[PDB]
């Protein structure tokens, strides 16, 4: 039947803008994975470690 | 005599303030910064 008739099949990743690219951690294995997290809150979080305040009061 | 009395308050509040806020590092904190002076000490206590 094939059909390219009534509809463009164009070839692409379908994500939330028509044309953008999918967040380094947004990788599409996930379902409903459209590359959207503009605010990357599944971006890997990088911390920072403070070392305990000295509170010793015999020093 | 009212600036005498005001300034003097003052003056001594400065003043104390101020040497207190000089104190030199003699003393825990779990001792009272006078400790860190000894009657008859011939050096400096704070750092003017
Ligand atoms: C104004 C520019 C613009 C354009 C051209 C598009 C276009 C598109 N968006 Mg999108 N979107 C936009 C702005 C835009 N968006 C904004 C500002 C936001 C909020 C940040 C979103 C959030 C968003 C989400 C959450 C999703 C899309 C999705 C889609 C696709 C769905 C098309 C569809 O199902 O039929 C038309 C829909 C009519 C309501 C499509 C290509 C969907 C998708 O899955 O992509 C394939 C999807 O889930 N958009
Ligand atoms: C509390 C509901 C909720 C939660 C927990 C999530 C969580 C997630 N979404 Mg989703 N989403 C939601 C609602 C939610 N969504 C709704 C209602 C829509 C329709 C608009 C979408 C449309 C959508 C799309 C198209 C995509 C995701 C994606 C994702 C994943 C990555 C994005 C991310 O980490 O942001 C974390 C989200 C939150 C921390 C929720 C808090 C957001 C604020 C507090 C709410 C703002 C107020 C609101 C506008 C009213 C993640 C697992 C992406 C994905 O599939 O990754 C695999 C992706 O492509 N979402
Ligand atoms: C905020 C407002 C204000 C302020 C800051 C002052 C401030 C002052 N007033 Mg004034 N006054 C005010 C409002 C004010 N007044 C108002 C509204 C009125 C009208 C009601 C007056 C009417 C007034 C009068 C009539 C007088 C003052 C006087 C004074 C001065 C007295 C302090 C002094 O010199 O001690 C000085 C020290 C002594 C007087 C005694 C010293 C101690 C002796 C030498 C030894 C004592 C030892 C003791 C007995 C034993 C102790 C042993 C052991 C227990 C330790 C002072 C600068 C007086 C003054 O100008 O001085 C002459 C005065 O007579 N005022
Ligand atoms: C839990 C929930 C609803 C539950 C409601 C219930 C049980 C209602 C219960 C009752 O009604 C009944 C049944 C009967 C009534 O008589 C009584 C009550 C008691 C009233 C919906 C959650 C609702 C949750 C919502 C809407 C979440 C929205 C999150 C969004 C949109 C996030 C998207 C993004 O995070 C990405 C994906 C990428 C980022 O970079 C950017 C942003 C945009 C932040
Ligand atoms: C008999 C019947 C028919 C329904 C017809 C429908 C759904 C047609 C949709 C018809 C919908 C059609 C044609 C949609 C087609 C959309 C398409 C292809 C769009 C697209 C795209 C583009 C363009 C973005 C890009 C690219 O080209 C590919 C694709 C895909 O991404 C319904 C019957 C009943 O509804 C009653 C009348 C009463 C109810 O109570 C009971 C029931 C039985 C449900």
């Amino acid at each position: 039947r094939s059909g390219g008739a009534g509809y463009r099949q164009y070839s692409g990743d379908a994500l939330w803008l028509p044309n953008t690219e999918r967040p380094a951690w947004l990788d599409g294995s996930l379902p409903g994975d459209r590359g959207f997290d503009p605010l990357g809150l599944s971006r890997p979080a990088e911390y920072l470690q403070i070392d305990l305040d000295e509170l010793d009061q015999n020093a | 005599g009212v600036a005498g009395v005001f300034g003097g308050s003052l003056f001594s509040a400065m003043h104390g303030s101020l040497v207190t806020s000089s104190l030199i590092r003699e003393t825990t904190e779990n001792e009272s910064a006078n400790e860190g002076y000894k009657f008859g000490q011939e050096e400096e206590t704070y750092n003017i």
